[PDB]
RNA sequence: GACGGGGCAUUGUAAGUGGCAGAGUGACGAUCCACUGAGAUCCAGCCCCGUCGCAUUCGU
RNA sequence: GCUUGUGGCAGCCAAGCGAUAGCGACGUUGCUUUUUGAUCCUUCGAUGUCGGCUCUUCCUAUCAUUGUGAAGCAGAAUUCACCAAGUGUUGGAUUGUUCACCCACCAAUAGGGAACGUGAGCUGGGUUUAGACCGUCGUGAGACAGGUUAGUUUUACCCUACUGAUGACAGUGUCGCGAUAGUAAUUCAACCUAGUACGAGAGGAACCGUUGAUUCACACAAUUGGUCAUCGCGCUUGGUUGAAAAGCCAGUGGCGCGAAGCUACCGUGUGCCGGAUUAUGACUGAACCCUCUAAGUCAGAAUCCAAGCUAGCAUGCGACGCCUCGACCCACGUUAGGCCCAAGGGCCCGUG
RNA sequence: CAAGGUGAACAGCCUCUGGCCAAUGGAACAAUGUAGGCAAGGGAAGUCGGCAAAACGGAUCCGUAACUUCGGGAAAAGGAUUGGCUCUGAGGACCGAC
C-alpha cells in the first residue's frame, strides 16, 4: 500500500459499517506501526485496528476485536493527484485473519481497502 | 539519572554550523572522477530556478501498483542557456594537496562577465583585462599564450573550464552582471582536455553537451533566508505546556550540572536558512531546446500549442525563453537563485536512475492562483 | 488532454493533477475543481443561484 | 523611474437608466429582469511593453 | 567523600540433576557503588530537599537489530556464549509518585550515570509553616513519622560557556586549494523463492530479485490543507452624515469567499562508492605425525578509517586581473650484507 | 444634575451639549515575550486534575423526570421558530397611542 494521510488517531470513534450489530468503533491501537514519543497511532483506509463496541449489541460490548477502516474523512492524494475523502469514517469488524465477521457492507468503500482485504471486497456494494 | 524515555534527537549534526553561507552561487566541492578513456566533456552546469509545475506521465514499473497506470509529479523549470567558455585552469599535484598550475584567459571578455571583477562598475574606468588583450595582437604575446599551454599539456594533472552565464538573457532577473565558475574537463588525456578547452575559447556551449534526458543529476544552491529563528522551527523541538512561564518556544534544559558548560549538540536559536547544500538523484525529465519542438508544453498525447511558461508567467520570474530543463521534484532555493548541476559521483545503476520518462499532459495553468485554462487563447474563447 | 473532468458544482473544465473528489454516503462522487467551488455545496448553496457557475447561465440563457 | 496599457488573479453581476415583472395597498412597494461573467481590486516581494521625469580612504 | 555488612553482578571445586548441552548442593574467591545501612570529613552570616515534563550527552553488566561459535540445534522456535554501545527501546487505564500492575502495539518494548542530571527551564500533584475536620493519645495546652481539605514558586543588563552576527591583521578584486572540526541514515513488511529444503506426520525456513512502509535528516510549495487587517470583493446588525448614492464609527463590528506570502508526514521530493580489520572460520607450516601460529598468508561485520556532505578568521596557501667568521660537501639501498670495520673523510693558498 | 438611537433596561455599542487628543518622539517588523484570534482530521489520547479555551446564551410556542420538608426540583431534560417587504384583524377616548 502506498503511504496515506492518516486521518484517526487512538480514541477515535468511527462508525460499524457491516451488519454484525455494533453501532460505533472505538479505535485503541493501530496494528504494524512502532512509535515515536507522545505521537497518537493513527489509521488510515485500509489498516487493521484494535476496537472496542461503546454502541450496539450487549454481547459484542466490553471486547477488543480487530477492525479495518473503510472510510475517511481526512482527505488523501492519489497518485492520479486528485484529493479524496468521504462523509464520515467507518469500519468494519474483521478476525485477525482478515475475515469479515458480518456478511453485508452499508455505503462505499475505499479502493485502498478492497485491495488489501479480498473479503471485504466480496462484501462491498460500491469500490470508490 | 537516565532520561525516562528515549527518542531520537532533533536535527542532524552533520550540517553544523547552521550559519549563513559565505557564497551565494553553489559551490562543485568534488567533481567526478576523471575516466581518461571516456572523450572529453564537461562535468557541470549553471542555471537558474524558474518556477514549478506538475506533469501526468504514465508509469512502467514491473511489480508496483503504479504499473502501467498514470501518475502526478512535481517538476521544477530550470533556464540553463548556453555557457561561453573564457579561459582555462590548470592545477598539479602536491604534497598538500591541488594546486593551480597557470590560467590562460580568451581575448574577447563581454562585459557581463567584466562586471563580476568590479564592486561599481559605472563608477570605474572599466581596465580590467585590457592589457592583457594585448599579448593576441603581437607576436611575442602570442608566444607567452602557447607557452602557457604547452605548460598546462606537460604538467597538469587536472584541466578546468572557466565559464560564465549569459545573464541578461533572462530579463526578469534585471541583473547585468554573469556569474563565473570553474568546470572540470573529464576525459581524454591531459592533452586532450587542453586542446578541447581552448577550441571554446569565446564559444557558447549548450546544456545538451552536458547533460541528457533521464539522467539522475546533483543539484547545488544556497536555501532560502529566513533570518533570526528559535528552537522550535530551527531545530524542530517540542513546545512547552500553555502554563510554562517566561514561554514556551525553549528547550528546557539545555545541559546538566556537569559538564559546566553548554554544549555544541544543544538547540539554541539563531539563523534559520540561507544555507550551502548538495541535494543528489534528482532526475531529468526533459531537455527543452529553444527553437525546437521540445521547447513547448506539448507532448506527444497533448497536441494543444503551449509553452513552457504558465498563464501570466512564472511568478516572481518571468518568461522562459532559453533552454531549460524539466527536473522531478523540488529543488534549493527561491525562484531567481542560481543553481549549480552537477554530474553524478556514483554510478547510477538502478531501476530509477535507468527508468524511461515518457510525459503525457504539462500544466500551463495560471500559478498566481485557481487557475482553470491551459492558455490564454482558451480563456479568451471560454468568455466570448 | 482529453481524459478531462467537470466540475460538479460549477460545471467548469478540470485537467489532469487537479481535483477534489467527495464521496457522499449514498455512493455519489462529487468532483470540485477548487477550494471554492467545494466549500459551496458545503454551506448548501445551490449552484442555480450564484451568477459564475455553468447551471445559471444555462437557465438565464 | 512615475503613470498608463495589456496578461494573470480574487470576488460574484456595480452605479445609473429602463421594464404591461412584483404579494398588495391608496401613486407607493421587499424583490426580480436587461444593459452586465459586470464593476472593484491586482505587487506592495506577480508577468510583458502611449504620457512625463531624471563625501571618506587606500602604494604591494 | 571513605566502607560494602546488606543490595546487585561475576567466578573456582564438583556431590548430584539432566558431573560440566543446560544446570549445579555443601563450601570457597571476587567485583560494583542506580539499594540500604555505617560514619560525621565539607557546607547552618542558606549549595532551593519528591516526582513528572523538556533536552543533550555518557556507560555496558546487550533487550532488539549486524556477523558468529554451542546445544539434549531435523525444520520452525528456543537456550548458552562471543565481537560488538552503530541504530532503536513506544501509545495508554489507576496512582503525586519513584517503584508497581494491567491494556495494546512492536524487531524489541534492556539496565543504568551525569550534584539520586536538569525549579533565575517550567509545574507544584506530594513532603513541610500559619486555617480547619476525624481517629487514637494526653487532665490540659497540645502530639501523631495516621487520614483529609484550602494554602504568594522572586532577579540576569555581569563574567564565562553555547548559538548565531559584524570585523582589523601592508593595495584592491575574481577564481581556487584544503590542514582541521563536525557528520547519518534506520528498521520492518509484502511478493517470488515455496507449501519448497527438513520432517513419519503435524508443521515449516532462508539467500538473490522486486515492490512498499517505519523512525530520522535535509529541502521545497506544482497541487490539497491551514492562516487574513490583501481591510481584495460581497452580504449584514446598531449608530451617523436631511434623503438616495457613497461612506465612516463599534481598537479586526460580524459573517462568506479570499489571491500573495508563509507553512503541514495534514502536502511533495531526495538521503552515498573504497580500504583496513573484530569475532570467527580457514591456508601453508615448524616446534614435536599433527597443528589457523611460532615465522608467513586468506576470508570476514549494524565496526573503524576514508570518500561524500557542512564549516573552514587554518591570525595557512595558489593562480590571475587591475595601478592612485672556511657558515665548503645531493647515492639509492642493506646491516643474517654491500675494499668497508663511521664525515674519525674529503675539498679549499688554509699564509695579507 | 444628567439628553437622542437600539434595547426589558442608568447593560453593551454609536451620537448631541460640554470637554478633550495629556500620557517622549522617529525608523523597522528578528528570535523570545505580553494581550488578542484562527486552524484540516481526531476529540481529553494532554495533565495531579478539562487548568485554559470552546461550546450554551435574548424572545415566542410546544414539552419537561427522579426525588421532595409538597413550597420545589424547573430556564430541568428535549424540540421548533426569529430578516425584509406589502397588507389584514383585534384591543379605545371625546381624534389618537401602543
Ligand atoms: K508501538
Ligand atoms: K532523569
Ligand atoms: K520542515
Ligand atoms: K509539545
Ligand atoms: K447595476
Ligand atoms: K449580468
Ligand atoms: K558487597
Ligand atoms: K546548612
Ligand atoms: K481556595
Ligand atoms: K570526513
Ligand atoms: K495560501
Ligand atoms: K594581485
Ligand atoms: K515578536
Ligand atoms: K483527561
Ligand atoms: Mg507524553
Ligand atoms: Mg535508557
Ligand atoms: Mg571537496
Ligand atoms: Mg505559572
Ligand atoms: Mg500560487
Ligand atoms: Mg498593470
Ligand atoms: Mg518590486
Ligand atoms: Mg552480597
Ligand atoms: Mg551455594
Ligand atoms: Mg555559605
Ligand atoms: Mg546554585
Ligand atoms: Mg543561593
Ligand atoms: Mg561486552
Ligand atoms: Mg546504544
Ligand atoms: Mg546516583
Ligand atoms: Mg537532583
Ligand atoms: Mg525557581
Ligand atoms: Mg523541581
Ligand atoms: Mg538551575
Ligand atoms: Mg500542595
Ligand atoms: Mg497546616
Ligand atoms: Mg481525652
Ligand atoms: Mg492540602
Ligand atoms: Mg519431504
Ligand atoms: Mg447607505
Ligand atoms: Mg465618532
Ligand atoms: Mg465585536
Ligand atoms: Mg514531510
Ligand atoms: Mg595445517
Ligand atoms: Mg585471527
Ligand atoms: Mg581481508
Ligand atoms: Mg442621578
Ligand atoms: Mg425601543
Ligand atoms: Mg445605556
Ligand atoms: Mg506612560
Ligand atoms: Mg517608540
Ligand atoms: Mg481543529
Ligand atoms: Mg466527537
Ligand atoms: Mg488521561
Ligand atoms: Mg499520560
Ligand atoms: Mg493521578
Ligand atoms: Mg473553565
Ligand atoms: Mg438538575
Amino acid at each position: 500500500k502506498f503511504r496515506m494521510s492518516l486521518g484517526l488517531p487512538v480514541a477515535a470513534t468511527v462508525n460499524c459499517a457491516d451488519n454484525t450489530g455494533a453501532k460505533n468503533l472505538y479505535i485503541i491501537s493501530v496494528k504494524g506501526i512502532k512509535g515515536r514519543l507522545n505521537r497518537l497511532p493513527s489509521a488510515c483506509v485500509g489498516d487493521m485496528v484494535m476496537a472496542t463496541v461503546k454502541k450496539g449489541k450487549p454481547d459484542l460490548r466490553k471486547k477488543v476485536m480487530p477492525a479495518v477502516i473503510v472510510r475517511q474523512r481526512k482527505p488523501w492524494r492519489r497518485k492520479d493527484g486528485v484529493f479524496m475523502y468521504f462523509e464520515d469514517n467507518a469500519g468494519v469488524i474483521v478476525n485477525p485473519k482478515g475475515e469479515m465477521k458480518g456478511s453485508a457492507i452499508t455505503g462505499p468503500i475505499g479502493k485502498e481497502c478492497a485491495d488489501l482485504w479480498p473479503r471485504i471486497a466480496s462484501a462491498a456494494n460500491a469500490i470508490v | 539519572s537516565h532520561r525516562k524515555f528515549e527518542h531520537p534527537r532533533h536535527g542532524s549534526l552533520g550540517f553544523l554550523p547552521r550559519k549563513r553561507c559565505s557564497r551565494h552561487r553553489g559551490k562543485v566541492k568534488s567533481f567526478p572522477k576523471d575516466d581518461q578513456q571516456k572523450p572529453c566533456h564537461l562535468t557541470a552546469f549553471l542555471g537558474y530556478k524558474a518556477g514549478m509545475t506538475h506533469i501526468v506521465r504514465e508509469v512502467e514499473k514491473p511489480g508496483s501498483k503504479l504499473h502501467k497506470k498514470e501518475t502526478c509529479e512535481a517538476v521544477t523549470i530550470i533556464e540553463t542557456p548556453p555557457l561561453v567558455i573564457v579561459g582555462l585552469v590548470a592545477y598539479v599535484k602536491t604534497p598538500r594537496g591541488l594546486r593551480t598550475l597557470n590560467s590562460v584567459w580568451a581575448q574577447h571578455l563581454s562585459e557581463d562577465v567584466r562586471r563580476r571583477f568590479y564592486k561599481n562598475w559605472c563608477k570605474s574606468k572599466k581596465k580590467a583585462f585590457t592589457k592583457y588583450a594585448l599579448k593576441y595582437d603581437s607576436d611575442a604575446g602570442k608566444k607567452e599564450i602557447q607557452l602557457q599551454l604547452e605548460k598546462m599539456k606537460k604538467y597538469a594533472t587536472i584541466v578546468r573550464v572557466i565559464a560564465h552565464t549569459q545573464i541578461r538573457k533572462m530579463k526578469g532577473l534585471k541583473q547585468k552582471k554573469a556569474h563565473l565558475m570553474e568546470i572540470q574537463v573529464n576525459g581524454g588525456t591531459i592533452a586532450d582536455k587542453v586542446d578541447y578547452g581552448y577550441k571554446f575559447f569565446e564559444k557558447e556551449v549548450p546544456v545538451e553537451a552536458v547533460f541528457q534526458k533521464d539522467e539522475m543529476v546533483d543539484i547545488i544552491g544556497v536555501t532560502k533566508g529566513k533570518g533570526y529563528e528559535g528552537v522550535v522551527t530551527r531545530w524542530g523541538v517540542t513546545r512547552l505546556p500553555r502554563k510554562t512561564h517566561r514561554g514556551l518556544r525553549k528547550v528546557a534544559c539545555i545541559g546538566a550540572w556537569h559538564p559546566a558548560r553548554v554544549s555544541y549538540t544543544v538547540a539554541r536559536a539563531g539563523q534559520n536558512g540561507y544555507h550551502h547544500r548538495t541535494e543528489m538523484n534528482k532526475k531529468i525529465y526533459k531537455m527543452g531546446k529553444s527553437g525546437q519542438e521540445s521547447h513547448e508544453a506539448c507532448t506527444e498525447f497533448d497536441r494543444t500549442e503551449k509553452d513552457i511558461t504558465p498563464m501570466g508567467g512564472f511568478p516572481h520570474y518571468g518568461v522562459v525563453k532559453g533552454d531549460y530543463l524539466m527536473i522531478k521534484g523540488c529543488c534549493v532555493g527561491p525562484k531567481k537563485r542560481v543553481v549549480t548541476l552537477r554530474q553524478s559521483l556514483l554510478k547510477q545503476t538502478s531501476r530509477l536512475a535507468l527508468e524511461e520518462i515518457k510525459l503525457k499532459f504539462i500544466d500551463t495553468s495560471s500559478k498566481f492562483g485557481h487557475g482553470r485554462f491551459q492558455t490564454t487563447d482558451e480563456k479568451q474563447k471560454f468568455y466570448g | 488532454v482529453l481524459k478531462t473532468e467537470l466540475c460538479r458544482f460549477s460545471g467548469q473544465k478540470i485537467y489532469p493533477g487537479k481535483g477534489i473528489r467527495f464521496i457522499r454516503s449514498d455512493s455519489q462522487v462529487f468532483l470540485f475543481a477548487n477550494s471554492k467551488c467545494k466549500r459551496y455545496f458545503h454551506n448548501r448553496l445551490k449552484p442555480a443561484k450564484l451568477c459564475w457557475t455553468a447551471m445559471y447561465r444555462k437557465q438565464h440563457k
